[PDB]
């Protein structure tokens, strides 16, 4: 049960899966909530592609790392205009300076 | 009350913080007990249907026994002991930071911090043991 | 099913209506005015929510739906200490 | 950051009033500002110089006074349609105020631990009750300030324009079900605060003139029926209006009143005119009528008083019908015709009972403690009726009945007859005439089958008990027993030390001197032929020492083989004219003084002067030839007779059950004082009842016999008075 | 003969008879019963013993007597409830 | 001055404490001692070449739990649970005596001897296999004792001195 993250640019997506799910499963559950067809859509490890016949163990992830208090992040890029994008994490926004508390 | 005690129970803990149990007596007052190092297991006996609550040791919080907040002892059947598990509450975020926030500042030193006025109360209301009996009376 | 949140930044965020559900902030902002859900019930906007609070409360609401009324053992929620305090003022906010 | 700020609280507010007003009365509201303004009610919460609330929940609390009084006039303007106009409005503004409680959802947490502060503090101080203490929710505050509307005098006119609209039962104007159950609901749903009681302002201000109303109503309702409607046709009426009320109240009222309105519909037409329904009520009983006596009950069932009426009336009914075919049946001399009456009327009246009176055990009593008394007749003094016919009932079933033949229906007949059974008292008299009359029957064999009455001791298995059937046990067990002891000398006759036939063609049926009701050695007698009992003397002593502790008695009561007292022939010659006492002579050891005319009487329907035959001479015998009949031949000279005759002898086995009866009435008292040491004068009274009712009837008049023979067999005084002295120690 | 013959013949005979332990202890003292039904005494002393013959045995005194009767005899009185007692 | 040790004796009431100390220290056996009266008494004897003095308390009297005699009771260094071979009850209550001595000492290490008296008489009901099995379960020697012969009765209280010598060298 490994609790995944979907970033591209600024949306973010968070969904749960099983191991014994595949990436094929993934990018039908993505399309379904961002309405674009999965054959083009690709995902990332923040090194390189995933392909399709790979199934979601043999990647990675495991429900060791993938925890609901610090879900795993996947990349996800749009391959409509014939054209691949580098993909732009866009990381949040820094927290402030901690106060007194740093004793 | 004064009852035999035909029976006996494990207190095992699953939850990371240390255990500091505390067993109500026929007289009603908790007594301080040596605390259980996390992820072990005691074999102890106890009165038969007599109350047991689980604290932490440090700060004082709630712990949650067989989806339970009271613990009751039963006679024993076909000679297997019965077994208790300690597991860490499903805590709020607001009760929860706020246990981040007390260990963090120094009890004197809350009126510092740049929060809002109504939060300065809650975060000095630190758990209490009589506070905690007192919202289990009812029902 | 899936209900949106846009933090002050301009991040958005997805998550399922019963996992943030659990507020009732948000549950009495969903359940307010006449509902026709054509274009409802969606882009929750917090004016005031940083994208990092946002997503730790996300966080949150995963872990306490999978783990509620489990008879496993429950790890504890780690909280930053750097977002400890905007995090409790979001959760004051929210109603958690 | 949600860090506290700045507002001057005169812009936030103008802006949300706006968005507040198109809140209620379901106006329009743009989606994006509905959120926004979650955010504006938080920040006013943490004012940084000092907080808000006590400030927007002011204003929030005038709002709703000026609105509330602006929908006020409008519909007091408004004649004629307060009604309809009162429904529009409180739709709008139910649906208002929950959505408002939403938006002010972060001010009700403020407000919960301010009050939960003061609420501890109301017995030191009142500070004027907390200073009209803020509610726990603003949603609960706006249906309060509604509430000042109800109590505005549109509470007169909603009350009379809802009583008169209701009031259209005469007619068919069906006024509309929504606008009556909108405002109706209105009365319970202001007001939901669970300190007091939720139904309390629905109760004071709509329920009591309600009733009252309905009260006086009907009350003028019932007499206009009277007037025209006989008391036949009243009970369809009374049908229709109950029927319909429940269902006009089902879709005007509130469920919590369902059963109160109904309760004072039924005691207006109902428990007021009970005397008119009482006086058809012996009229209905008499008649066939049964489809009429079902509305008797339905109507009667809800009145508590008015069951027991009805009980009585049922009950005389069944009294006078059972003793007018009992009567009528004397000096048929026929016991079968007697079970018959009384199965016809219970058979006839328990169908009464279900199908046109729905079970009611308590109605069902009636049938079963009016029927008892008419099987015990009394007053007649004949064949005694209950006793003797019930035990004359059942041989005819069972005895060879060559005749009278219904087989695979004697079971079923014998099943039928326990239904009169347990309705007679003096069971002790069936008991032992039951008894007296079987050991008849086996001892001759007679009976038309072995296993045919094994169906009567298991019938009266469960309904007597082991007590009352310990000794007829008895009586089933020895015949069975006695087919194992005639063949077992056969087999031991057969393996003599000496062999020796001896001659011998014997059976014995052996008895058991503890449950065979026959009498046994009316005098001495014992006389038994030499010649015969020779043989049967070996057969006493070789079979006594097989069980080697019982020594049998032998009697000659029912002896055969009938040949009673047999003349032995001999060769002697005397004289026989005219009577009897013809100076009898030769007479040997016999104790036969006075059964002369008993015995002596069995020959003279085949001898009467002793001077035929005496013509071969022999050793022993001629036997020349057999010719007409031999040996038992005739056989038609018994003289045991049909049911013994002698209208005197069973006279004694009835004073035997007194005196049995007797032995029980000095005997169930150990039981009393073995438990009871200490006794009051009402408790030995019914006692027995308690206890033997089943067995006996223990009627005070009897009673005081037996406390008489309680006076004696004591010594100990009884120095005290307070309670019954027949108490012993 | 009118209607007759020689006779002087033997046929079967059957009867009935009564059977008795010989002994009747005189009805005992207070049971006054049949010595072969259930005493009534045997409810006190509760001594389970040949439950098919409650009474008809050796009795205390060396003598025939009843099982449990007499038993009770010894524990209150001292007469013979067997000799000159009749009735009562 | 010269080593003391203070050692205890517990049991049920009726097994013999007080006829066991009496005949340790007075050589002599009493029958039928006062089971009321708890007394501590004092004797200087030598063991294994080293004299030292013996601060014997006999227990009795009813169960109680409060801090006074869970003080008093901690000051015990060593501790004898005695029972009779003829009373399975007493044996039984071996267990409950040994768990408190561990609360109010506050360790699972302490000198402590299993003592099983009266084994001059014949109604023995408990084994000596049983009595064995229980003091090697709790890492203790196990010594029969009879106060009217005087058998082993040195032997037990002399073992429970080595006992907290060998805990003391720990
Ligand atoms: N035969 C025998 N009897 C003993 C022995 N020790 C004690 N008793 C008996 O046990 C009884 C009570 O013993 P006591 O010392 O008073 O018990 P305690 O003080 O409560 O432990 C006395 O009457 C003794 O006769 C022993 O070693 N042998
Ligand atoms: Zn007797
Ligand atoms: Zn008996």
């Amino acid at each position: 049960d490994v609790f995944l993250m979907i970033r591209r640019h600024k949306t973010t997506i968070f969904t749960d899966a099983k191991e014994s799910s595949t990436v094929f499963e993934l990018k039908r559950i993505v399309e379904g909530i961002l309405k674009r067809p999965p054959d083009e859509q690709r995902l990332y490890k923040d090194d390189q592609l995933l392909d399709d016949g790979k199934t979601l163990g043999e990647c990675g992830f495991t429900s060791q790392t993938a925890r609901p208090q610090a879900p795993a992040t996947v990349g996800l890029a749009f391959r409509a205009d014939d054209t691949f994008e580098a993909l732009c994490i866009e990381p949040f926004s820094s927290p402030p300076e901690l106060p007194d508390v740093m004793k | 009350v004064n009852s035999r005690e035909p029976s006996q129970v494990i207190f095992c803990n699953r939850s990371p913080r240390v255990v500091l149990p505390v067993w109500l007596n026929f007289d009603g007052e908790p007594q301080p007990y040596p605390t259980l190092p996390p992820g072990t297991g005691r074999r102890i006996h106890s009165y038969r249907g007599h109350l047991w609550l689980f604290r932490d040791a440090g700060t004082h919080d709630g712990l949650l026994v067989n989806q339970t907040e009271l613990f009751v002892p039963s006679l024993n059947v076909d000679g297997q002991p019965i077994f208790a598990n300690i597991t860490l509450p499903v805590y709020t975020l607001k009760e929860r930071c706020l246990q981040v926030v007390r260990s963090l500042v120094k009890p004197e030193n809350y009126r510092r911090l740049d929060i809002v006025r109504s939060l300065y109360e809650d975060l000095e209301d630190h758990p209490n043991v009589q506070k905690d009996l007192e919202r289990l009376t009812q029902e | 099913m899936y209900v949106k949140l846009i933090s002050s930044d301009g991040h958005e965020f997805i998550v399922k209506r019963e996992h943030a559900l659990t507020s009732g902030t948000i549950k009495a902002m969903l359940s307010g005015p006449g509902q026709f859900a054509e274009n409802e019930t969606n882009e929750v906007n917090f004016r005031e929510i940083p994208s990092h609070v946002l997503s730790k409360v996300c966080m949150y609401f995963t872990y306490k739906v999978r783990y509620t009324n489990s008879s496993t053992e429950i790890p504890e929620f780690p909280i930053a200490p750097e977002i400890a305090l905007e995090l409790l003022m979001a959760a004051n906010f929210l109603d958690c | 950051s949600l860090k506290p700020r700045v507002v001057d609280f005169d812009e936030t507010w103008n802006k949300l009033l706006t968005t507040i007003k198109a809140v209620v009365m379901l106006e329009y509201v743009e989606r994006a500002t509905w959120n926004d303004r979650f955010s504006d009610i938080y920040a006013l919460c943490v004012a940084y110089p000092e907080p808000l609330g006590e400030r927007l929940y002011t204003e929030t609390k005038i709002f709703l006074e000026n609105h509330v009084r602006h929908l006020h006039k409008r519909v007091l303007e408004s004649e004629e349609q307060v009604l309809v106009m009162y429904h529009r409005y409180w739709e709008e503004y139910s649906k208002g105020a929950d959505y408002m409680d939403c938006l002010y959802r972060y001010l009700n947490t403020q407000f919960i631990k301010k009050n939960k502060l003061t609420e501890a503090d109301l017995q030191y101080g009142y500070g004027g009750v907390d200073m009209n203490e803020p509610l726990m929710e603003i949603g609960e505050l706006a249906l309060d300030m509604w509430r000042k509307l109800m109590v505005e005098p549109l509470q007169a006119i909603l009350i009379r324009m809802l009583l008169r609209e209701i009031k259209n039962d005469r007619g068919g104007e069906d006024p509309n079900q929504k606008v009556i159950h909108g405002v109706i609901n209105s009365f319970v749903h202001v007001e939901q605060y669970k300190k007091k009681f939720p139904l309390k302002f629905y109760q004071e201000i709509f329920e009591s003139p309600f009733l009252t109303e309905t009260g006086e109503y009907y009350k003028q309702e019932a007499s206009n029926l009277l007037q025209e409607s006989n008391c036949s046709q009243y009970m369809e009426k009374v049908l229709g209006r109950l029927k319909d009320e429940e269902i006009r109240c089902r879709k005007y009222l509130h469920p919590s009143s369902y059963t109160k309105v109904i309760h004072e519909c039924q005691q207006r037409m109902v428990a007021d005119h009970l005397q008119f329904l009482h006086a058809e009520c012996h009229n209905i009983i008499r008649q066939e009528k049964k489809n009429d006596m079902a509305n008797m009950y339905v109507l009667l069932r809800a009145v508590s008083t008015g069951l027991p009426h009805m009980i009585q009336e049922l009950q005389n009914h069944i009294h006078d019908e059972g003793l007018r075919a009992t009567s009528n049946l004397t000096q048929e001399n026929m016991p079968t015709l007697f079970v018959e009456s009384v199965l016809e009327v219970h058979g006839k009246f328990v169908q009464l009972i279900n199908t046109v009176l729905n079970g009611d055990q308590h109605f069902m009593s009636a049938l079963d403690k009016a029927l008892t008394s008419v099987v015990n007749y009394r007053e007649p003094k004949s064949v005694c009726k209950a006793p003797e016919l019930l035990a004359k009932y059942c041989d005819n079933l069972l005895k060879k009945s060559a005749k009278g033949m219904t087989e695979n229906e004697v079971e079923d007949r014998l099943t039928s007859f326990i239904t009169v059974f347990k309705y007679i008292d003096d069971k002790d008299v069936f008991q032992k005439f039951y008894a007296r009359m079987l050991a008849k029957r086996l001892i001759h064999g007679l009976s038309m089958s072995m296993d045919s009455e094994e169906a009567m001791i298991n019938k009266l298995k469960q309904a007597c008990g082991y007590e009352f059937t310990s000794k007829l046990h008895r009586m089933y067990t020895d015949m069975s027993v006695s087919a194992d002891l005639n063949n077992k000398f056969n087999n031991f006759i057969k393996n003599q030390d000496t062999v020796i036939d001896l001659g011998i063609s014997f059976q014995i049926y052996v008895l058991q001197a503890g449950a065979w009701p026959l009498t046994q050695a009316p005098s001495s007698t014992f006389a038994i032929p030499q010649e015969l009992e020779k043989s049967v003397q070996m057969f006493e002593l070789f079979y006594s020492q097989h069980f080697s502790g019982r020594k049998l008695t032998w009697l000659h009561y029912l002896c055969t083989g009938v040949t009673t007292y047999q003349m032995a022939v001999l060769l002697a010659f005397n004289n026989s004219e005219t009577v009897s006492y013809k100076e009898l002579q030769d007479s040997t050891q016999m104790n036969e003084k006075e059964l002369t005319k008993t015995i002596k009487s069995l020959l003279d329907v085949k001898m009467i002067n002793h001077d035929s035959e005496k013509e071969d001479i022999d050793a022993e015998s001629s036997f020349s030839l057999n010719m007409n009949f031999s040996s038992k031949r005739t056989k038609f000279k018994i003289t045991t007779s049909m049911q013994k005759d002698t209208p005197q002898e069973m006279e004694q086995t009835r004073s035997a059950v007194d005196e049995d009866r007797k032995m029980y009435l000095q005997a169930a008292i150990v039981r009393i004082m073995k438990a009871r040491k200490v006794l009051r004068h009402n408790a030995l009274i019914q006692e027995v009842i308690s206890q033997s009712r089943a067995r006996f009837n223990p009627s005070i008049s009897m009673i005081k016999k037996c406390i008489e023979v309680l006076i004696d067999k004591q010594y100990i005084e009884r120095s005290q008075a307070s309670a019954d002295e027949y108490s012993y120690v | 003969s009118g209607a007759g013959k020689k006779r002087f013949e033997v046929k079967k005979w059957n009867a009935v008879a009564l059977w008795a332990w010989d002994i009747v202890v005189d009805n005992c003292a207070i049971c006054r019963n049949h010595i072969m039904d259930l005493c009534i005494e045997c409810q006190a002393n509760q001594a389970s013993a040949t439950s098919e013959e409650c009474t008809v045995a050796w009795g205390v005194c060396n003598h025939a007597f009843h099982f449990h009767c007499i038993s009770r005899w010894l524990k209150t009185r001292q007469v013979c409830p067997l000799d000159n007692r009749e009735w009562e | 001055g010269m080593t003391e040790y203070k050692l205890v004796v517990v049991g049920a009431v009726g097994v013999g404490k007080s006829a066991l100390t009496i005949q340790l220290i007075q050589n002599h056996f009493v029958d039928e001692y006062d089971p009321t009266i708890e007394d501590s008494y004092r004797k200087q004897v030598v063991i294994d070449g080293e004299t030292c003095l013996l601060d014997i308390l006999d227990t009795a009297g009813q169960e109680e739990y409060s801090a006074m005699r869970d003080q008093y009771m901690r000051t015990g260094e060593g501790f004898l649970c005695v029972f009779a071979i003829n009373n399975t009850k007493s044996f039984e209550d071996i267990h409950h005596y040994r768990e408190q001595i561990k609360r109010v000492k506050d360790s699972e290490d302490v000198p402590m001897v299993l003592v099983g008296n009266k084994s001059d008489l014949p109604s023995r009901t408990v084994d000596t296999k049983q009595a064995q099995d229980l003091a090697r379960s709790y890492g203790i020697p196990f010594i029969e004792t009879s106060a009217k012969t005087r058998q082993g009765v040195d032997d037990a209280f002399y073992t429970l001195v080595r006992e907290i010598r060998k805990h003391k060298e720990k």
